[PDB]
RNA sequence: AGGAUGUUGGCUUAGAAGCAGCCAUCAUUUAAAGAAAGCGUAAUAGCUCACUGGUCGAGUCGGCCUGCGCGGAAGAUGUA
């Protein structure tokens, strides 16, 4: 599970998730999984989708993970009233905007990359699409 | 399937063989296993006869180049052509005993002389001796 | 060889450019050389098919505007964030 | 009969049919492949 | 109608031949010594394939063929067993000449129009069994 | 209608013959026919696919962008 090794602060504001994404094109590999929806990606979802793609291509070629869950999310335990300070950090998320490229793959045929990305997309809470590297 | 460049090349080659040969025998060969074909191929190579199954459309194109344009009508149904390029006949001969013996397929029309040859009367070619008989 | 038909834009801005993309077109610009830059409109899907070929970004294209051919090269392309669409193209005079 | 929300062709012989507004999968080969959306 | 690969001047055994065509209606001893009778001329220890041909009255005829390519290639490489992992583990060498010999035998049994073609097929086998042609 | 030859490819195994598994996947005759896509056998056999010739005779194929619909959709007094 991806997680920052250390942070300047432990807890962060909720914030908002407006706007479109940066890094909207395949920059390392040849095929990419681009998010068309908006939402959060927990570190477990990222790891689950990575394993689904890693096993799909039988550990072949190269795989990049363009996102990183750097935002901590706190929760209050059960049977606890409101107040008495912010909750404890439970997991980390990466904010996703439409157009964000999540994963990139290289070294495999396209027809195999589509199935690998299709298996991984089933683990993610946001709608995605298949993209390929283009001549800028 | 077969790109247009393919089929053009298939025609060209069948046509070039048609120029060199001297006796063409055409037959149906549907409903015969590949072993009996493989056997007929060793009998063709042995007897110096060139054997091809080719699309009836595609043969009509080869033929027209000369002098087999009588054979057009022989290209309705499954077609097997027999080009005796070295010596004449022997194919006409070979096909009939092979035809009779195997009671599958038929044999259509042959062609020598730039004249179509009728199914029954092919017995002419199928009895012409050796070259190599005039001595 | 790619030839493109274009029309000169009547007005610029965010409001005008979004109306173009709603009308199955998209703006572009032609600069380079000593001439003044020229703002043009392009038919989207027709240009979208041409840019799908790798030589579109390497060879020299001709844009006929007011019946006048201009030889240019594709400089930069602004694509839609998540749709197979174009938003803007920079053309530099060859 | 498999009653699920996502019906799909499981082999070459599976056919998609819509009967009375219900998407169904009928297979002339594998009776296990018989599905209906529900 | 059954096909076997039997050792030259050897026949009869139960796990080898017996049961196999024995459970089809075939007279064992007859085929045994007829087979051996005609396969006497074969070199010692050449495994030869025979196609046995039985008719409704349990009587039979058979054809003898040339030994398998794998066999001749085993003998030509002087080995006993093909590679367990052909083309990952190499287990020997036949010259182009040995290929050609085997090809002419198997030519009596091939479908190649030329020496070269037959040889190429034999090479195909030789590759298939991790023997290099050297 | 054909779907062949080396050949039951090599290894393994009691057997492993396209079809438990491992490795290889060449070559021939080909119109075409994978050292086999699925069923089948103790292993063969046997069925079928890929592929190709024939018949038919003008369209047929599968991706994208979008509009509107379908399923997914089970609660308690009574349609609600």
């Amino acid at each position: 599970m991806l997680q920052p090794k250390r942070t300047k602060f432990r807890k962060m504001h909720k914030g908002r998730n407006r706007g479109l994404a940066q890094g909207t094109d395949v920059s390392f590999g040849s095929f990419g999984l681009k998010a068309v929806g908006r939402g959060r990606l927990t570190a477990r979802q990222i790891e689950a989708a990575r394993r689904a793609m890693t096993r799909a291509v039988k550990r072949q070629g190269k795989i990049w993970i363009r996102v990183f869950p750097d935002k901590p999310i706190t929760e209050k335990p059960l049977a606890v009233r409101m107040g008495k300070g912010k909750g404890n950090v439970e997991y980390w998320v990466a904010l996703i905007q439409p157009g964000k490229v999540l994963y990139e793959m290289d070294g495999v045929p396209e027809e195999l990359a589509r199935e690998a990305f299709k298996l991984a997309a089933a683990k993610l809470p946001i709608k995605t699409t298949f993209v390929t590297k283009t001549v800028m | 399937a077969l790109n247009l460049q393919d089929k053009q090349a298939i025609v060209a080659e069948v046509s070039e063989v048609a120029k060199g040969a001297l006796s063409a025998v055409v037959a149906d060969s549907r409903g015969v296993t590949v072993d009996k074909m493989t056997e007929l191929r060793k009998a063709g190579r042995e007897a110096g006869v060139y054997m091809r199954v080719v699309r009836n459309t595609l043969l009509r194109r080869a033929v027209e180049g000369t002098p087999f344009e009588c054979l057009k009508d022989a290209f309705v149904g499954p077609t097997l052509i027999a080009y005796v390029t070295e010596h004449p006949g022997a194919a006409a001969r070979l096909f009939k005993e092979f035809a009779k013996a195997n009671a599958k397929f038929e044999v259509k029309a042959a062609a020598f002389e730039g004249e179509l040859i009728p199914a029954s009367q092919i017995d002419r070619l199928a009895t012409l001796p050796t070259y190599e008989e005039a001595i | 060889m790619f030839t493109i038909n274009a029309e000169v834009r009547k007005e610029q801005g965010k409001g005008a450019s979004r109306r173009l993309r709603a009308a199955n077109k998209f703006p572009a610009i032609i600069y380079g050389g000593k001439e003044a830059p020229l703002a043009i409109e392009l038919d989207h899907d027709k240009v979208m098919n041409m840019q799908a070929k790798a030589e579109f970004y390497s060879e020299v294209l001709t844009i006929v505007v007011d019946g006048k051919e201009i030889k240019v090269k594709a400089q930069d392309v602004q694509r839609h964030p998540y749709k197979p669409k174009l938003q803007h193209i920079d053309f530099v005079r060859a | 009969m498999k009653v699920r929300a996502s019906v799909k062709k499981l082999c070459r012989n599976c056919k998609i049919v819509k009967r009375d507004g219900v998407i169904r999968v009928i297979c002339s080969a594998e009776p296990k492949h018989k599905q209906r959306q529900g | 109608y059954v096909k076997l690969q039997v050792a030259a001047g050897m026949a009869n055994p139960s796990p080898p031949v017996g049961p196999a065509l024995g459970q089809q209606g075939v007279n064992i001893m007859e085929f045994c010594k007829a087979f051996n009778a005609k396969t006497d001329s074969i070199e010692k220890g050449l495994p030869i394939p025979v196609v046995i041909t039985v008719y409704a009255d349990r009587s039979f005829t058979f054809v003898t063929k040339t030994p398998p390519a794998a066999v001749l290639l085993k003998k030509a490489a002087g080995i006993k067993s093909g590679s367990g992992k052909p083309n990952k583990d190499k287990v020997g060498k036949i010259s182009r000449a040995q290929l050609q010999e085997i090809a002419q035998t198997k030519a009596a049994d091939m479908t190649g129009a030329d020496i070269e073609a037959m040889t190429r097929s034999i090479e195909g086998t030789a590759r298939s069994m991790g023997l290099v042609v050297e």
